[PDB]
């Protein structure tokens, strides 16, 4: 198979497809609540800028490398999204995946509307994000963390990027929920993730697909996503304050 | 303990700068070296050269194991090659396995040493290859064969200098204690004195 | 400047880390945090952070000996842990860091593949242990090994029973067993300076300026598994005997670590 | 640890050490030797040789002589090279080393901004070096020290250029060498040697050029007397 | 004292002016970094408000800047270098450069042989003049009395000392060599 | 919008790694191991000609071209 | 790195020669460079030398399950490869437009000619059957790589010897050279390639050209034709524009030459079998020329293994024992413990809040 | 299975020395610098070329004496009965495109565009029978559409040999039967051959007859494509004025 790795069995069916325990029932909640979030900046020591984001069952680590050599008059922004194999129900192929490339592009088309590349001619920035655990809304964490990393690494941006997530209940009276989990996401019909700049009041990225076809549900999904991005901001406000207080006090 | 049949041939191929086939018993390895030549700008280093080592097996395609055994040979040649005399150039050593009968890494190191010497590369001291394989009881055997290698519980291979007989390279297979590690190191130090005599006798005869 | 500056601390006998040239960094671990994996453990070594995870699946036994369950290790070095790694296929350093662990797993005989089979010749368990480095400061092969050994002490498998007429596999997810571990191989790395100086627990800058490297792994009964010397200056029997005297204490320290963390549950 | 002046004409090996005569002397070590302390170290195989002309003075250089193919430029050697490019106002030429050399349009005899010489791409030139240190691409001029080209410049119109090892070139370029006289006794010839491992030959008949090309590469071996006369007689035909 | 995040309301356009690393919009002054709030009153009132981290891990070179470098290779008509320090501070990575045969002396003259000016292994002080092409990217210059090689290195590994404007001598073996000595 | 308290994995991932007698004895450095310069003038204070400056001021003052 | 360039004197020299119909190394137009074969010790291994080119061939078989469809045959891989040592230019991933035409030439010749009998290489159907896999390597490039590679593959395939099995009822069993004697293969015919080069727009041709003659030529014509009188492949390539009488002349030439080459190959294989059966010594070792300066022979040698016990004993005895400062583990909360200089506080809390 | 009845008729109803029906077109695309479209029998091909331009990448890979011809090959995933999707790494496309580059480096009079590239693309929409000759003819027509000078009008056709007779313009059913297939690339005015191919066994006495039948079938393709070119040029001459 692969000549750059250790070869094992040719085929391997995971025991979930043989799991004799039938799928359970998620439950119910209040759709006007947010999972408590803890944010830390400046984690890694050998990286120019890094951040680690954890909230509930989600574990994502983001690090930012500095500008390197090689729309010029402007600098590029390389991106790379990759998630840990030990995340989720099943294992994943190390070489890659179409899902990883789609989410990498959904990240790239969302963090460039914030930084001003008209200050780095002929240079380029590389951003790497890693998901240690998938326990809820993921794209609402790969955006917040990769923006926090950029802000702690001293690159010039117009504003931050704060993400959120939503999902649609499958009942006869569906209602959108805020910060869904895997028990509330694999049983859902549609999902929406928004990327809002809280001060400039401009939507940075949008993505959504599913079974909701009336153009009156998406207005609430969008505007509660905007309320989520305006309610997650203060924690990231005090996180960069503490990060800069410690970095400056370290001199 | 007794080293098995030894053989060597020099200047086989006409295209390279120096060629040397070294077969010890049934196993055999062929090697050739191109002298200091131009190097890609993206890999060049100032005040030093750059060493490239590639090994080709007979069955399959090289994988992680063969490059992991390429690192040892490159980091062994790096300690005996005076790169400072030739900066902004490249020296490459390639080893080819023709036949395998046991103790292949030692014969590859000896092939590399004889190919570098024939190719005319500045050297600080020559190096040798000796492999030990103690049996299930503790009876040491030097330069073993794959028949004895399959039953044996531990195989060790060492590379030794040609000046004060220190230790350069060490790759070990199997589990053991330190006492027989010391006794196989001493056996290797005793064994290299005949291989170095083969080097000296071969080069004294070559310039007759 | 480069060599002389460091030798000022060497002659001073206090390297810039603030260490006595014969002591290790601070070590701390956590186990049982990733709940989507069979077993996991986080190892911190004063930087040089490494995390491991174990997943168990089913696979067909090999054609030669149909009584063995595979175990496949892999070590990955993403371009975020350091700044010299570039994206693409895995590089030489991560591949060697994986072949070394595979060799340790084989020679050390820590596990026996005959303990993973359910019914001989049809299906066997397979363990996928993948290591991802979160920080590269030096002494990679020591913390990767400790992360793997710590992880293997937490993986637990469920009792599987196969029917006769149905002949399928019914997993009993309530009663979950443990794994049988025989030995405890712990590695130790030395960095040799120009021709005579040996230090313990080196750093990336020191490895950048050093002229060699040695690694030794010991069992719990004073038996050597592998003697990894990639090459360099050259050593003597006396120096190796000096290294193993320190390695015995290091092994006792590590074995006390594992013997204490597991009891605390 | 043996001593010099005792092991002359003896095959040595890398890593060996030898003692120069006692009162440190300023004799410079040659290609395959390096001076450490008050001793000499051997880095190349070969045979020790010592050359002091006629007197009890210095008068003397230590250099081993071996057999090899790869060439390293040495200042003051006659090297045949092949033009490769015409970039700018220079002439990049391939001599056989790690980097190509560099001519100039005015380096030829009587060359100016107007009467430039005709040099194409892929032509062989006879010329000498003036800078061959390991700090820059080697550079060669192609007329003379004074300025009168003594046979230098672009040579070769109806001959054959082949390649031999450095040993045969060293053997032929000797003041007590009878190879060329006897080889030219059979077939009249004219040769232009090159210290990079290249030779230009031109016999009368194409058959003779083939024979000289093949039989000159084998003259490093097959020692004279018991062997050379019979080989010459056999090839007479 | 208080720190910043790369956006917040700071001042009006009448109550001060934007400084370094800041931007303005809709009559307000907005932050663009995460450093510290410094307001240089200077003289004439209306301080030029700006935010500076004051811990530079990396900094992009500019059209005009003083940089400390390290030669990688030399050619008969140019000399590739490696930028090592941007003025004072250490640099985490290394860029590339090229010194053409017009920037050696402060006259842009003929002659000026490159070979004996910038021997490899030295450390030089130079100034950029441009953002360069894709072949040569920064186009550094040394056309000044204060620019040139500052700390050389001997043939056999000994720290060198300046001896003249054009000539250098070995201290150990008393060997003579040529450089381009810069003012201390 | 309430922020929360950390847990083990995070509080160990965020670790800052920053004479007291003698231990680890075998690993000390003492146990394991003429120059007449006649130096020239130490700097060259550039007190002398510095040709570039010469040629510039020379021609500007001279301003003759004959 | 690249290859030395070609001058404008060598082109002229080769072309005045070729016009005059005399070549450098003496051999006339319709000649081969003489051949020299050498056999390993384990079956299916040989070294052929055509002039100064070398190729190493080695056959090896292995037992797999036979895909889906074609349930009563076996598969036959091939993989040519070009070794960096063959010539300076060859580089692992920078010569990808010669490898393809070479692998193709080899595969079309060997697999479409139907000379190997892949019918009788089954054990069961739908179940395990033998999958052979030929392997050739180029060692030294001196022109005419494909003639040498073809002769090498032929000899390597005509010298292999499989394992052998017992099948009766519904039960398998696998033997070994001591339990049962290895078995030969079945080879219908022997397809052997021939190459021709054309010079100055087809006016002249030269049989078996080498690498210099290869850089002064327009295009190449290869004609693979097995024994008897049966052509099996042709592939014109390069820069050539050919006539129709010339193809026939070439076919005649290839017929004659393959006759002679098959004579040589058969004689060499017979002699080798006779040697192996007499009971003498064979192998790569007993092939090194002894009338030559670069060969030396030494029988075995106990070196002196009389002292190792004493040295090891004194070394173990003469060094400092492990020390005795034992460290203590600290417990924070089940799951995490720390050893080393430790941290001052129990854990951080409200450090910045 | 009968591939030649006693009366002499093939499976599809044509005799030994009979070609299929061709139906061409010139000037299919607008953005490109040339185009063509040919359907030889039941095989649908397509070709697009791009005129001499600046060398892409500018990695000093030019030839100071002539131009650089670069030809590719691709194939739709619905071109045969089974899907048989392939990645863009297969060695069949590279070798056929290498024979295409070989024949067009010999047919085109290339020593008139120093430091220039010629990009040739061929797309097969349905493959049934000889694909090589359909691609060669479609790219000859596309190159003519682009106005690139050439020595002659290169055309290719195949042949075979069954039961002592020589066929012409073999189909996939006849090709997948283990016979001595054979293909040329002919220049009609001189009779020269730019490329020659064959496979499977065949005695030497019938090579002259298979080659002659193939050359004759190529000369028969020449006239049919010549009338298409003449009608196109007369069309544009009529349009102009």
């Amino acid at each position: 198979g692969d000549h750059r790795r250790i070869r094992g069995p040719e085929e391997s069916q995971p025991p979930q497809l043989y799991a004799a325990d039938e799928e359970e029932a998620p439950g119910t909640r209040d759709p006007t609540r947010l999972r408590p979030v803890y944010a830390r900046a400046g984690l890694l020591s050998q990286a120019k800028g890094s951040a680690y984001l954890e909230a509930g069952g989600t574990k994502v680590l983001c690090a930012v490398s500095g500008p390197r050599q090689a729309a010029a008059l402007r600098g590029r922004l390389l991106c790379d999204f990759r998630r840990a194999p030990f995340a989720g129900r099943r294992r994943r192929a190390p070489p890659g995946g179409c899902e990883e490339r789609e989410l990498a592009l959904a990240l790239q088309e969302a963090l460039e509307p914030a930084v001003r590349l008209g200050r780095y001619p002929r240079a380029q920035l590389e951003v790497s994000a890693l998901l240690l655990e998938d326990g809820g809304s993921a794209l609402a964490a790969a955006l917040t963390a990769a923006a926090l990393a950029l802000a702690d690494a001293g690159v010039e941006m117009y504003d931050l990027v704060v993400g959120c997530g939503l999902s649609l209940a499958p009942g006869p009276a569906p209602t959108w929920l805020l910060d869904p989990t895997r028990l509330e996401e694999e049983r859902a019909a549609a999902g929406l993730t928004v990327a809002l700049m809280p001060v400039l009041n401009q939507v940075a990225g949008l993505l959504g697909s599913g079974e909701g076809g009336l153009t009156e549900s998406w207005a609430e999904a969008v505007r509660l996503g905007l309320e989520g991005c305006q309610r997650l901001y203060p924690v990231l406000q005090q996180s960069l304050v503490r990060a800069a207080r410690r970095r400056g006090a370290a001199a | 303990c007794s080293l098995r049949h030894f053989a060597c041939e020099q200047n086989l191929l006409s295209r390279p700068d120096g060629s040397a086939s070294f077969l010890q018993g049934d196993t055999s390895v062929l090697a050739g070296v191109y002298g200091p030549a131009e190097v890609k700008v993206s890999k060049e280093i100032f005040n030093k050269a750059t060493l490239e080592v590639i090994l080709r097996p007979k069955i399959g395609l090289p994988g992680v194991a063969e490059k992991s055994r390429e690192r040892l040979i490159r980091n062994t040649c790096e300690a005996v090659v005076l790169g400072t005399l030739h900066p902004r150039t490249s020296i490459t050593v390639v080893l080819q396995v023709v036949s395998d009968a046991g103790s292949l890494l030692a014969c590859c190191l000896n092939a590399a040493c004889m190919a570098l010497v024939d190719a005319g590369v500045p050297m600080r001291a020559l190096f040798c290859g000796v492999a030990c394989a103690l049996d299930s009881d503790g009876t040491l055997v030097l330069d073993p064969t794959s028949k004895q290698e399959k039953e044996a519980r531990a195989v060790l291979t060492f590379a030794l200098d040609s000046v004060e007989r220190k230790l350069l390279m060490s790759s070990t297979k199997g589990l053991y204690s330190d006492t027989e590690l010391q006794q196989c190191l001493a056996a290797a130090q005793a064994a290299s004195q005949h291989v170095f005599r083969f080097y000296r006798e071969s080069l004294q005869r070559r310039y007759s | 400047e480069p060599l002389e500056y460091y030798r000022r601390f060497l002659k001073e006998n206090c390297r810039p880390d603030g260490r006595e040239l014969g002591e290790f960094r601070t070590t701390t671990v956590n186990i049982g945090s990733i709940s989507t994996a069979d077993g996991s453990a986080l190892v911190k070594l004063g930087n040089t952070t490494v995390i491991c995870g174990v997943k168990a699946e089913f696979a067909a036994p090999s054609t030669d000996a149909p009584d063995k369950g595979y175990v496949v290790p892999n070590v990955d070095l993403p371009p975020l842990c350091s700044s010299r790694f570039r994206s693409g296929p895995p590089g030489e350093e991560a591949q060697v860091a994986s072949q070394f662990i595979a060799d340790v797993i084989e020679n050390s005989q820590i596990i026996q593949k005959e303990d993973l089979c359910i019914s001989p010749g049809k299906l066997v368990w397979v363990l996928y242990c993948d290591l991802i480095c979160l920080d590269y400061d030096g002494n990679i092969l020591d913390a990767c090994t400790f992360a793997l050994l710590a992880a293997l002490k937490n993986v637990q498998l469920p009792e599987v029973t196969i029917n006769e007429e149905t002949a399928l596999a019914e997993v009993n997810l309530k009663k979950k067993s443990y794994l049988n571990i025989r030995t405890h191989p712990v590695a130790t790395s030395f960095a040799v300076f120009d021709d005579t100086l040996l230090i313990v627990d080196p750093t990336g800058e020191e490895e950048h300026l050093a002229t060699g490297t040695l690694t030794i792994v010991m069992d719990e009964e004073g038996k050597l598994c592998c003697l990894h010397k990639p090459g360099g200056s050259g050593l003597t029997g006396a120096k190796l005997q000096d290294c193993m005297s320190r390695a015995v204490t290091r092994h006792k320290e590590v074995k006390k670590l594992m013997d204490e963390v597991i009891k605390s549950m | 640890a043996r001593a010099a002046r005792t092991v002359l004409g003896q095959v040595v090996l890398p890593g060996e050490e030898l003692l120069l005569p006692e009162s440190r002397v300023r004799v410079v070590c040659g290609p395959g030797l390096r001076r450490c302390g008050d001793r000499l170290l051997v880095t190349k195989c070969g045979r020790l040789r010592h050359k002091e002309p006629g007197s009890g003075s210095g008068g003397g250089v230590y250099w081993v002589d071996s057999q090899q193919k790869r060439y390293v430029p040495v200042k003051g050697d006659h090297v045949i090279g092949i033009v490769t490019a015409k970039s700018g106002d220079i002439f990049k030429v391939d001599v056989g080393g790690s980097e190509p050399a560099s001519l100039s349009y005015l380096s030829f005899e009587g060359a100016t901004k107007r009467n430039r010489p005709n040099v194409q791409v892929g032509d062989l030139i006879y010329g000498q070096f003036v800078v061959a240190n390991k700090d820059m691409e080697p550079e060669m001029v192609c007329i003379d020290s004074c300025g009168r080209a003594n046979g230098m410049g672009v040579i070769g119109q109806d001959g054959l250029l082949f390649k031999v090892t450095l040993g045969l070139i060293r053997k032929l370029l000797a003041p007590d060498c009878e190879i060329i006289q006897e080889v030219g006794k059979l077939h009249p010839l004219e040769i232009v040697f090159g210290m990079n491992g290249r030779i230009w030959v031109k016999a009368k008949t194409i058959q003779q050029t083939l024979i000289l090309a093949n039989i000159l590469e084998a003259c490093e071996h097959m020692t004279s007397d018991q062997r050379k006369q019979i080989f010459s007689r056999l090839a007479e035909s | 004292v208080r720190y910043c995040i790369p956006g917040e309301r700071l001042c009006n356009l009448e109550e001060g002016s934007p400084g370094s690393g800041t931007y303005t919009r809709h009559g307000y002054i907005f932050s663009s970094l995460a450093g510290c709030l410094m307001k240089s009153s200077e003289n004439g009132a209306l301080p030029v408000v700006s935010v500076v981290r004051e811990t530079e891990s990396q900094l992009l070179p500019d059209v005009g800047a003083i940089v400390t470098c390290k030669v990688s290779s030399i050619n008969s008509r140019f000399a590739k270098v490696h930028i090592l320090y941007v003025g004072s501070m250490p640099l985490k990575n290394s860029f590339r450069g090229t010194i053409r045969k017009e920037d050696v002396r402060a006259t842009e003259k003929d002659k000026v042989e490159i070979y004996k000016s910038f021997r490899p292994g030295d450390i030089v002080l130079a100034k950029v003049i441009s953002l360069g092409d894709a072949q040569s990217n920064y186009l550094l210059t040394t056309a000044e009395n204060e620019l040139g090689v500052v700390v050389a290195h001997s043939e056999s590994g000994i720290q060198m000392v300046p001896i003249s404007w054009c000539e250098m001598q070995c201290p150990k073996t008393h060997t003579k060599e040529f450089r381009k000595v810069a003012r201390v | 919008a309430l922020a929360a308290r950390p847990s083990a994995f995070a509080s160990t991932l965020c670790l800052r790694y920053p004479r007291t007698l003698d231990l680890y004895k075998t690993f000390l450095y003492s146990r394991q191991v003429e120059i007449s310069p006649l130096v020239a003038i130490t700097p060259f204070d550039f007190k002398s000609a510095s040709p570039d400056d010469i040629v510039k001021a020379n021609q500007k003052k001279a301003f003759t071209r004959e | 790195m690249k290859e030395t360039p070609l001058s404008n004197c060598e082109r002229r020299f080769l072309l005045r020669a070729i016009e005059e119909k005399k070549r450098l190394d003496g051999r006339q137009t319709y000649d081969y460079r003489n051949i020299r074969i050498s056999f390993g010790t384990d079956y299916g291994c040989c070294i052929v030398e055509l002039g100064k080119t070398r190729v190493l061939g080695q056959v090896s078989c292995e037992l797999v399950s036979p895909k889906l469809n074609r349930a009563t045959e076996g598969i036959l891989f091939f993989n040519l490869e070009l070794s960096q040592m063959a010539a300076p230019a060859f580089e692992p991933g920078r010569q990808s437009d010669l490898l393809v035409k070479l692998n193709r030439l080899m595969e079309r010749c060997l697999r479409n000619s139907k000379c190997i009998d892949t019918e009788s290489l089954c054990v069961v159907a739908g179940e395990k059957v033998w999958q052979i896999r030929v392997d050739l390597h180029l060692l030294n490039h001196d022109g005419n790589i494909i003639d040498a590679a073809s002769i090498a593959a032929i000899v390597a395939l005509c010298h292999f010897r499989r394992p052998d099995v017992s099948v009766q009822g519904d039960e398998v069993t696998l033997y070994t050279p001591e339990e049962r004697d290895p078995v030969p293969l079945s080879i219908h015919h022997m397809p052997i390639c021939v190459s021709f080069a054309f010079f100055q727009q087809g006016t002249y041709l030269l049989v078996d050209p080498n690498e210099r003659e290869e850089r002064v030529m327009d295009g190449l014509l290869v004609i693979a034709m097995n024994k008897h009188r049966e052509i099996c492949t042709i592939q014109s390539s390069g820069g050539i524009m050919l006539l129709k009488d010339q193809v026939l002349r070439c076919s005649k030439i290839a017929g004659v030459k393959v006759a002679e080459i098959t004579e040589l190959i058969l004689k060499a294989l017979e002699n080798d079998q006779k040697v192996r059966k007499e009971g003498g010594k064979f192998g790569f070792a007993e092939s090194i020329a002894n009338q030559r300066i670069t060969a030396f022979k030494m029988e075995k040698a106990p070196i002196d293994t009389s002292d190792v016990e004493e040295k090891a004993e004194e070394i173990i005895a003469e060094a400092e024992p492990p020390s005795e400062v034992v460290s203590t583990p600290v417990l924070w909360t089940p799951g995490t413990a720390q050893i080393g200089e430790g941290v001052e506080n129990s854990w951080g809390d409200l450090e910045d809040s | 299975l009968e591939l030649l009845s006693d009366q002499g008729y093939r499976v599809d109803g044509r005799r030994a020395g009979e070609l299929r029906k061709i139906q061409a077109r010139m000037g299919v695309f607008a953005q490109a610098d040339g185009s063509a479209y040919i359907e030889q029998g039941n095989t649908k091909a397509l070709a697009v070329v791009y005129g001499p331009h600046e060398i892409r990448g500018s990695r000093a890979r030019a030839l100071p004496d002539r131009a650089l011809v670069n030809c590719q090959y691709s194939s739709a995933t619905f071109s045969t009965g089974e899907r048989k999707r392939r990645p863009h790494g297969d060695r069949k496309s590279c070798e056929m495109g290498l024979q295409l580059r070989q024949t067009f480096e010999a047919a085109i009079l290339t020593q008139l565009h120093p430091r220039s590239q010629i990009d040739i693309y061929v797309q097969v929409l349905q493959a049934d029978g000889g694909t090589y000759a359909a691609c060669v003819n479609a790219a000859t027509l596309a190159v003519l559409d682009a106005g690139i000078p050439m020595r002659d009008f290169v055309c290719a056709c195949s042949a075979g040999f069954v039961d002592g007779t020589a066929l012409a313009d073999l189909s996939h059913v006849e090709e997948a039967a283990g016979g001595p297939q054979l293909a040329l690339a002919l220049l009609p005015a001189s009779g020269q051959i730019a490329l020659l191919e064959m496979d499977a066994r065949l005695h030497e006495d019938h090579l002259e007859r298979v080659l002659e039948a193939a050359a004759q079938a190529a000369r028969d393709v020449h006239t049919l494509l010549d009338r298409v070119v003449r009608q196109h040029v007369r069309e544009a001459s009529i349009l102009l004025g």
